[PDB]
């Protein structure tokens, strides 16, 4: 009954530290599987990047949020700004799926923290290095990359994600992973067929050319009898006697119903292989601190930084 | 009677003076039914101008009431004209490089369409529902003064035959104009607080980047008054289905005051002189007219929408670093 | 004792004071002559210490008339008046006679202020009045309630603030009439002449908002048939004189209180739809819309078996365009 030993985590751990360095607090907690899937977010400031990591790895939506893997905005939204998560977090599903919460990419709150206390002329173009460095690392390692956006169509961060790709190092044909877009906080009108029809086009024509596998297995699973209407691709929206006790209409799937069918897609994600090699769970470590390495002393980097 | 028509207010030969005090209005906003700009428009003037049912379509309305002339500009960042466009973009106008070029035109486009705001303005209402600051805004406030020193003599041979008065042409501009960013709410006395967060946040951020400077930068401070308003969490159809329900069974200012605290510095020739630094103080409310606006504005549209004008947007070098990079 | 007294002119004293104001003569004129002369963080405290030692039947208010030299050292002395009023309860300083005639002069100069001396010296003047009745107060405030806070400049919430003034006190004096028939006098003649001016509009439209201020408590007599009358010279005034585009607000107002008396019997009905279905002329203002939407509502009450033809064939495309986000305008449509 011993040689099928389990392990399991109970709260977040930080691979990237506050100052952008690379711990080794994971290994402990990785075994020598092969498929071991990878997913990351990637989003704004308050664009709610870590409820949903939290929510699809061990907690569900029906629990309190001291309770979630990676912590909240309970008292920090109210307060100055938001950034709860510094650096890029981890944790290990009884699945084996890896989570990566990474810090909002282009926030105020770090810019505000590296204004009041590296290597660059102006904080503001360091703020945008880091993004780049997170994105990067999200997709030369990650194999879904969860774009959450608080609002649709944040031109911002279609432009950012173009701008990733070109720092993304190839060389360990090009490594490319998907792109979940969440449009957490989603209200009423995001459950439209023709916001539906609409948004498609808009992330169609905003990635028309990414090379990122960001349409083909998502936005299919709960609808109404619609029949693909647009080019469908990968967006997966988040909300945020008898008679008289009739919950008024939401007019949007519930928030568990939500929760559990993207749950269920980012589980079911394909798992291509990884750079050149199978890169077990134990390898996978080896191969993501290596790219870190690559990635924060670059070349690609280097360059565009004189460029901002 | 007023017409939210900015192109043919301009081509005009009633209110004459008027001692009208314009209002800009940019930012992002989402897919919605009512873009923040019309609800922001209805809620100042207490009326809806604009009744609910690929270009910077700027468009003007004067409201006689409050005498302040709200520009309302429709950057593709707006989720209304970039749908458009990536629909005329889908069937009919591109390859990658055609259509970055083609994103890159549009961003230049809203650039040129903002320094029109940032130049014949006195206050700027940002839109951002998102609670948080968008921090690629520094790299455009960043990449306006450029436009607005560079393109400053362009502007200035353009406007010299107007009434404007000695200081908006020396400065190009009335005054000032004063950012007042607007944050709509999506999750949260509470709010109280997180408007004098953000307001040390873009503080700082402006501080930090120059974006703020001592003197007639192309931004303001506004230290004394607030520049950071957030709207309460009505505008979908949801309010008569939220109303089948109760039918079946039988300070903290509003849009006017946190708008009215700036308007009034214009229209009673306060001024903006909400500077730091023990600077020379210089503060030209400069109280312009309907009239004498037209006829500045007539001028800066054609010069802005441009001989060199069209010449200096390869003079930014700030916003298309992705061509370079490639 | 005295001692306390003196000690109450730092706050550790004052506060170890206040607590013998549970329990002299001399501490009545004592926080009166300190409360003005202090800072306005220690005012309120002074004001309340001494209203619970004695009775306070002329000591206390003889010096708070003598408050006139500024605005807050009078308001704050008078919320002493105020609190021993109320705190008396026998009927021997509390709205008294001939002496309340200073609070009465205090209500003559509250309208100076931008009347915060109003927020309390009125509203506990009608508690205070248990066994004593007195009309002339209600016509020396609609005096000021009205005229001054017509262009006061906002002059916003004041209206309704002092709308509670007549609702507590109108409820006495069954031939209230008087008042409405000073107040509708002067309104055909500012409403005839002259010409387009803010003087006139200013004048009409607070005549008009009286016309509600002081209906809202009237409903006792008689009233004989002079509603029907009221109707007619109001809607003549406004639906040909003006004409102008005005605030019709209060215009489109007055026909609602003045016809929410009459359910079915008779009236000119036929009179009244020229008024209302002429005032649907988009495209302001936002209130504007609620205020003429409930004259659609009081027309709709009037039209109990006696009304058809055009008037619902008007609701095709000229109503529904108030359907807007407004919720206001979304209810009253
Ligand atoms: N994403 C999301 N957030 C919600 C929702 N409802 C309330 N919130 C609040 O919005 C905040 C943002 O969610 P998070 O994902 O936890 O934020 P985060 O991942 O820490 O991202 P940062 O703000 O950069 O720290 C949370 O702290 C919640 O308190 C919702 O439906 N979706
Ligand atoms: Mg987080």
């Amino acid at each position: 009954a011993k040689l099928l030993p389990p392990e399991r985590m109970k709260h977040s751990i930080k691979l990237v530290d506050d100052q952008m360095n690379w711990c080794d607090s994971a290994i402990e907690y990785l075994l020598d599987q092969t498929d071991v899937l990878v997913v990351g977010v990637l989003g704004l400031q308050g664009t709610g990047k870590s409820m949903v990591m939290s929510l699809l790895s061990a907690n569900t939506p029906e629990e309190d949020q001291r309770t979630y893997v990676f912590r909240a905005q309970s008292a920090e939204m109210k307060e100055r700004g938001g950034n709860q998560t510094s650096g890029i977090d981890f944790f290990i599903t009884q699945e084996r799926i890896v989570f990566l919460d990474t810090q909002p990419i282009l926030s105020p709150s770090i810019l505000d923290h590296l204004i009041n206390n590296p290597e660059y002329n102006l904080p503001h173009t360091y703020v945008e290095m880091q993004s780049l460095q997170i994105a990067a690392f999200l997709f030369t390692v990650c194999h879904v990359v969860i774009v959450v956006q608080d609002w649709f169509t944040d031109l911002s961060l279609y432009r950012f994600l173009q701008t990733a790709e070109m720092v993304k190092p190839s060389t360990p044909t090009e490594y490319y992973p998907h792109l979940v877009f969440l449009q957490n906080k989603a209200r009423r009108e995001d459950f439209c067929p023709r916001k539906l029809r609409q948004m498609h086009l808009m992330i169609d024509q905003l990635m028309a050319h990414s090379h990122l596998r960001y349409k083909g297995t998502l936005s299919m699973l709960q609808c109404n009898v619609f029949p693909g209407l647009p080019p469908d691709f990968l967006d997966s929206e988040v909300n945020l006697p008898l008679f008289s006790l009739l919950p008024g209409y939401r007019g949007h799937p519930s928030f568990q119903s939500l929760v559990s069918k993207l749950r269920s897609q980012v589980m079911s994600m394909a798992r291509p292989q990884l750079s050149h090699t199978i890169l077990t769970e134990k390898n996978w470590f080896h191969y993501a601190a290596r790219i870190w390495d690559g990635v924060r002393k670059s070349s690609a980097l280097a360059e565009y930084s004189r460029l901002l | 009677m007023a017409g939210p028509v900015s192109l043919r207010d301009l081509l005009m030969g009633p209110w004459r003076e008027d001692e009208i005090c314009v209002v800009g209005i940019f930012g992002k906003t989402a897919l919605r039914l009512n873009s923040e700009k019309f609800s922001l428009v209805n809620t100042v003037c207490d009326r809806q101008v604009f009744p609910l049912f690929d270009y910077s379509l700027l468009q003007a309305y004067y409201s006689q009431e409050s005498k302040v002339l709200y520009l309302l500009l429709t950057s593709i960042c707006d989720n209304s004209q970039l749908l458009r466009a990536c629909r005329a973009l889908q069937s009919g106008e591109l390859p990658h490089a055609e259509a970055h070029e083609f994103w890159k035109h549009q961003e230049k486009l809203q650039c040129l369409s903002l320094l029109y705001l940032f130049s014949v303005c006195h206050i700027l209402l940002l839109v951002h529902p998102t609670c948080s600051f968008d921090i690629t805004y520094d790299r455009v406030f960043r990449a306006l003064d450029g436009l607005r020193q560079k393109v400053l003599p362009l502007l200035k041979t353009a406007i010299k035959d107007c009434p404007v008065g000695k200081d908006w042409k020396l400065n190009c501009r009335p005054c000032p104009p004063r950012l007042l960013f607007l944050f709509q709410l999506n999750g949260a006395s509470p709010k109280r607080r997180l408007q004098h967060a953000l307001e040390d946040q873009i503080y700082r951020i402006f501080r930090k980047s120059r974006v703020l400077t001592n003197q007639s930068i192309n931004c303001l401070f506004t230290v004394p008054a607030n520049q950071a308003f957030v709207y309460i969490v009505e505008d979908p159809v949801g309010m008569l289905l939220d109303q089948l329900r109760s039918h079946c069974t039988v300070v903290d200012f509003t849009l006017r005051e946190f708008l009215w605290q700036h308007v009034e510095l214009v229209l009673s020739k306060k001024g903006f002189d909400d500077s730091v630094g023990r600077n020379p103080q210089p503060s030209h409310f400069e109280l312009p007219t309907y009239q004498k606006w037209i006829s500045a504005a007539s001028k800066l549209y054609e010069v802005a929408i441009s001989k060199i004008l069209s010449s200096i947007k390869v003079l930014e070098g700030f916003l298309d670093i992705d061509t370079k990079f490639s | 004792s005295a001692d306390p007294d003196n000690l109450k002119y730092s706050n550790s004293a004052v506060v170890s004071r206040q607590r013998h104001d549970d329990t002299h003569a001399d501490i009545q004129n004592d926080e009166k002559g300190g409360y003005s002369v202090n800072g306005g963080s220690g005012e309120n405290t002074y004001g309340r210490k001494s209203l619970g030692q004695e009775l306070r039947v002329n000591n206390v208010t003889s010096p708070e008339f003598t408050s006139v030299q500024h605005g807050s050292r009078a308001l704050a002395t008078k919320d002493m008046r105020k609190s021993q009023e109320r705190s008396m309860s026998y009927s021997d300083e509390s709205r008294l006679s001939n002496l309340l005639r200073r609070i009465t002069r205090e209500d003559d100069r509250d309208r100076r202020l931008a009347t915060v001396k109003q927020l309390k010296e009125f509203i506990q003047q009608p508690e205070n009045k248990l066994v004593l009745v007195k009309q002339l107060d209600n016509i020396l405030a609609a005096v000021h309630d009205v005229l001054n806070e017509s262009s006061k400049l906002l002059q916003e919430l004041r209206q309704e603030g002092a709308c509670c003034l007549g609702l507590l006190c109108a409820s006495l004096s069954y031939e209230a009439e008087k008042i409405f028939k000073w107040i509708f006098s002067k309104f055909s003649s500012s409403a005839k002449d002259e010409v387009k001016l803010l003087y006139l509009c200013a004048t009409y439209k607070a005549l008009e908002t009286v016309g509600e201020k002081k209906a809202f408590s009237s409903v006792m007599q008689l009233v004989m048939t002079s509603l029907q009358s009221i109707l007619e010279n109001v809607d003549t005034p406004e639906l040909l004189c003006k004409c102008v585009k005005c605030i019709l607000l209060v215009a489109r107002c007055y026909p609602h209180i003045f016809s929410t008396n009459f359910r079915d019997t008779v009236d000119i009905l036929v009179g009244w739809h020229i008024d209302h279905t002429q005032k649907p002329s988009l495209t302001q203002q936002v209130s504007g819309w609620l205020q003429s939407l409930e004259p659609f509502w009081v027309a709709d009450l009037a039209f109990s078996t006696t009304l058809l033809g055009q008037f619902l064939e008007d609701m095709e495309a000229y109503a529904e365009d108030l359907s807007h986000v407004a919720s206001g305008e979304s209810v009253d449509e």
